[PDB]
């Protein structure tokens, strides 16, 4: 039982630093494929952006 | 077919919200209006108004 502990504590090491590392993989995908997207998006911003002063729709009067 | 729909209800929002302004903005002043009316009628009631 011994001998099975001291491997079985390495392969767990070894397990956890490849666990944190494909978890952070995992996440920097995720926030790469996001950047993707933002940057498609800022395409279709009008020249000179968005006037932020005023309400994009105006629906209804003011008298 | 689904996007018609989608903008169907999509515009049906935009024109309650556009009518909701509309009429409370109306009924505001019809009521505004009123107040006004009552208080010149207080005020010349105040002016026949005696005693001491």
């Amino acid at each position: 039982q011994g001998i099975k502990t001291v491997y079985a504590s390495c392969r767990y090491r070894k397990l956890n630093e490849r666990e944190i590392i494909s978890d952070r993989y995992t996440w920097l995908h995720e926030r790469m494929l996001e950047d993707e997207v933002e940057r498609v998006l800022l395409e279709q911003v009008p020249a000179g952006g968005f006037d932020k002063t005023r309400p994009g729709l105006l629906l209804g009067p003011s008298t | 077919n689904a996007f018609s729909s989608f903008d169907a209800c999509r515009t049906g929002l935009l024109k309650q919200q556009s009518a909701a302004v509309e009429n409370s903005l109306v009924r505001q002043n019809m009521a505004d209006v009123r107040a006004k009316a009552l208080f010149e009628r207080r005020a010349v009631l105040l002016d026949l108004v005696e005693g001491k």
